[PDB]
């Protein structure tokens, strides 16, 4: 019945601070420890820094003094989690967790800190087109900040064979990304391909069709 | 030939508890043992199978250092087949131990006002610790016969306990830093010298 | 010094019913303070196994942990569907708290060749910005590729962002997307330019170009 | 070092208390801090544990439903609730300390004597005791009726007379209302040599009245 | 659900005796990691919270004297004191914390042993001021007397009287180590007016016959 909620995703510029709450819940407080843990997108888990609210002793890893500081709230059953100086290297989803002494046994749902120098942008959808059975074609969105990106092709009417990739971040750049399908070559003069792009942070929905 | 960087576990910052005792590696330099012996800035300076006379023109394979600060009462209990609440449950050391025993008053660093309870130690363990074990769990402790999944209760404490370390306190329960140096000398080419 | 933590091996593939054992070592002796986390895409890691000997309250029987002082062995009795996930271990006999590396583990399947398709910049970025060449890989079931991008005789390893789909739900079949970034000046230095593709399925490397 | 406990209070049935245990000198933490409840000439009987600087309780089978132990908002207290009173609750609640702890020597707190009864707030009727067909030293006293609630404190000539006098513990009566009788053993010579007085004091009620003894002819 | 019984319910012991009191738990109290018997004794003067003076059913707390002493092991307990003193009368329980809940013993009153004493007995009849108010009562005094046990019953009119008398012992003196009882004989003024003799009937050990106390309406 142990259960942690963790702060809203939040975007911060190079510099500044952010400061992740995480109450918890369905155990006792202070009987527990609560620690925290970064995990940077398409790598490991590195611990950032670990609170006893028993006697409100904070230890923190190795290289993260004079940025993060751990506090923590006995009467509101929260912990406060506070890195400062943000830098890009920083960006990653932090995860709240209740800290036994050697074992952390519950995770909190995490809190995703995006801290970029752009700032929110409107995607640029470029078609792809096949040439020359079957065949592949598909969309191809760029230069937008914020990650939440969907592609619907048909409507949702075209859903096999369909494969949008995760978003990669190109150097100094907004996110980029990727969406294909493949289809029979014999039809492909037959019938229409439509890739229907919403970015809900921009609420700008953009289609674009696609042929040789 | 660089020298050993013992001024950076002496006059590190911050120290850590007992429960959770740093560990240094040292290696790879020359220190000067007969300068630390003569500091007569160290309350105890304690050696246990080496004459430190003989320490400084010696070499070793890999030297750990552990760090940590305990009650001035508590100092008697970091040596070799002690017996109490840090030897048997904070930190111990083995009987057949080669490495000595550094402890000061730290009484203006980790006393303030108002107290300092920033330092922990083990009160409650299943076991006796082994030699040169660590345990941080803050499991609570079964002190009956009754069980407990984790949860606070009659004969279910915390098992950590935090000193008082007030500034107008005695000097059995004053602030003391004490830094455990250990000599080992594994299959391996020593590195670890004097002059 | 800080104590590394080691995992072996760094990918495995397996199928429904066997018996998948997986390693873990120290830098220094930790004695009884390891433990097992389990995380797949998306979501937060649960904790599998305590003290690297003990089982935590909700994993199954078929999970067991051994080990003592600097080599641990997490090992399934037999593996299911909902095992297939990214598995860590971490020390919890010191501070600073570190994990592994991590070990991924995916659905074993018959060996299948990539269909390779290649696709050129449309005229509608070049007026506002220079767009990349997209060669992506489809349907294949070791994710081990290298996307070689080439022009001319040559090999240029400038700029090649490889984003690469989990294992698919239906057919466990892995889709790599790579782009190539140049200019559009620079798209005029060649003219011509190829993608090359190692893989294990194929018998000998398969490369897919468009010129102009 | 020491535990000081709250004022003793009084409440119909089904109301609530609230006892208040305040640790001075220190914390208990270390072992913490368990409730005990003891029936006026009965034993006793454990009600629960708890955490004072962290909090988290541990309760009885019996008290489960009743018992609400909380954590002090501040100065190091520990407070119990106990609701739906019955007329078996009354009785002196001690927090008390673990024996095994040598922080702070095993010293529990002064009882906060609660009562649970129908009858409301009375004061007492004195009347006095006559001394006759007596003595060898004759004895005489007074006696306190219908009073509620308890306690109650009786001295004789205004705490000047302190030898061979017998406070008699109260009972309570079935009309809810307490009673006892104190006597005092005088030489009979000193009947016309020095007169006596009770002074019965009733604190719930505020009420101090002197009634002034007087022996009979006969 | 340990219980602890002790035995004796109640003991008499003479100044400079000893005193045994015995506990028997409902299982073992020791341990096997640690062979502790996890049992104390504690002390309860009437006016006080009780006082802890033995844990782990051996080890004596500090600050007090020599005269107790824990010993026993598994589930049997037994409380000594050399020299019984006039301070140390109270009654005893035995606790044990092994297992939760915590259970205490029905305890044992201890009280000091003396020679056999004649309770000198009196007779109050109610005031003229209670007999002015609704009702009166009589009070009937025992006295400096050592056997608590002691048997009086009120005589109205040669009638044995009975359900009406509520007995009241007061606490052993520390001096003299003597009790002293009232029984209390309420009834209704008509029904006071009705009657003309009141009397106790005293019965006691160091009493070689039953002394009555008895007084007529019409009198002063
Ligand atoms: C710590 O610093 C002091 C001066 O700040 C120096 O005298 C002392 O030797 C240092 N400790 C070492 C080098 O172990």
């Amino acid at each position: 019945q142990v259960q942690l909620v963790q702060s809203g995703a939040e975007v911060k510029k190079p510099g500044s601070s952010v400061k992740v709450s995480c109450k918890a819940s369905g155990y006792t407080f202070t009987s527990y420890g609560i620690s925290w843990v970064r995990q940077a997108p398409g790598q490991g888990l590195e611990w950032m820094g670990g609170i006893i609210p028993m006697f409100g002793t904070t230890n923190y890893a190795q290289k993260f003094q004079g940025r993060v500081t751990i506090t923590a709230d006995k009467s509101t059953s929260t912990a406060y989690m506070e890195l400062s100086s943000l830098r890009s290297e920083d960006t990653a989803v932090y995860y709240c967790a209740r800290d036994r002494g050697d074992t952390i046994d519950y995770w909190g749902q995490g809190t995703l800190v995006t801290v970029s120098s752009a700032s929110t942008k409107g995607p640029s959808v470029f078609p792809l087109a096949p040439s020359s059975g079957t065949a592949a074609l598909g969309c191809l969105v760029k230069d937008y900040f914020p990650e939440p990106v969907t592609v619907s092709w048909n409507s949702g009417a075209l859903t096999s064979g369909v494969h949008t990739f995760p978003a990669v971040l190109q150097s100094s750049g907004l996110y980029s990304l990727s969406s294909v399908v493949t289809v029979p070559s014999s039809s492909l003069g037959t019938q229409t391909y439509i890739c229907n792009v919403n970015h809900k942070p921009s609420n700008t929905k953009v289609d674009k069709k696609v042929e040789p | 030939t660089n020298l050993c960087p013992f001024g950076e576990v002496f006059n590190a910052t911050r120290f850590a508890s007992v429960y959770a005792w740093n560990r240094k590696r040292i290696s790879n330099c020359v220190a000067d043992y007969s300068v630390l012996y003569n500091s007569a800035s160290f309350s105890t300076f304690k050696c246990y199978g080496v004459s430190p006379t003989k320490l400084n023109d010696l070499c070793f394979t890999n030297v750990y250092a552990d760090s940590f600060v305990i009650r001035g009462d508590e100092v008697r209990q970091i040596a070799p087949g002690q017996t109490g609440k840090i030897a048997d449950y904070n930190y111990k050391l083995p009987d057949d131990f080669t490495g000595c025993v550094i402890a000061w008053n730290s009484n203006n660093l980790d006393s303030k006002v108002g107290g300092n309870y920033n330092y922990l130690y083990r009160l409650f363990r299943k076991s006796n610790l082994k030699p040169f074990e660590r345990d941080i769990s803050t499991e609570i402790y079964q002190a009956g016969s009754t069980p407990c999944n984790g949860v606070e209760g009659f004969n279910c404490y915390f098992p950590l306990q935090s000193y008082g370390f007030q500034p107008t306190n005695g000097v059995g329960y004053q602030p003391y830093r004490v830094v455990v140096l250990s000599f080992e000398l594994l299959h391996a080419p020593a590195t670890v010298c004097g002059p | 010094s800080d104590i590394q933590m080691t995992q072996s091996p760094s990918s495995l593939s397996a199928s429904v019913g066997d018996r998948v054992t997986i390693t873990c070592r120290a830098s220094q002796g930790i004695s009884n303070n390891l433990n097992w986390y389990q995380q797949k895409p998306g979501k937060a890691p649960k904790l599998l196994i305590y003290a690297a000997s003990s089982l935590e309250s909700g994993v199954p029987s078929r999970f067991s942990g051994s080990g003592s002082g600097t080599d641990f062995t997490l090992t399934i009795s037999s593996l299911q569907p909902e095992d297939f996930a990214t598995y860590y271990c971490q020390q919890g006999n010191g501070f600073p708290l570190t994990f592994g590396p991590g070990t991924k583990v995916d659905i074993k399947r018959t060996v299948a060749a990539p269909s390779v398709f290649i696709f050129p910049p449309s005229d509608e970025q070049l007026k506002s910005g220079t767009a990349s060449v997209v060669c992506l890989l489809n349907n294949f079931y070791p994710r081990e590729a290298k996307v070689q991008w080439k022009v001319d005789n040559a090999l240029q390893s400038g700029n090649s962002q490889e984003s690469v789909t989990e294992q698919d739900s239906k057919d466990s079949t892995y889709s790599l997307s790579s782009t190539l970034t140049l200019s559009k000046a620079d798209y005029e230095k060649h003219k011509v330019y190829a993608c090359e593709v190692t893989h294990q399925g194929l018998s000998s490397p398969v490369t897919k170009s468009f010129n102009r």
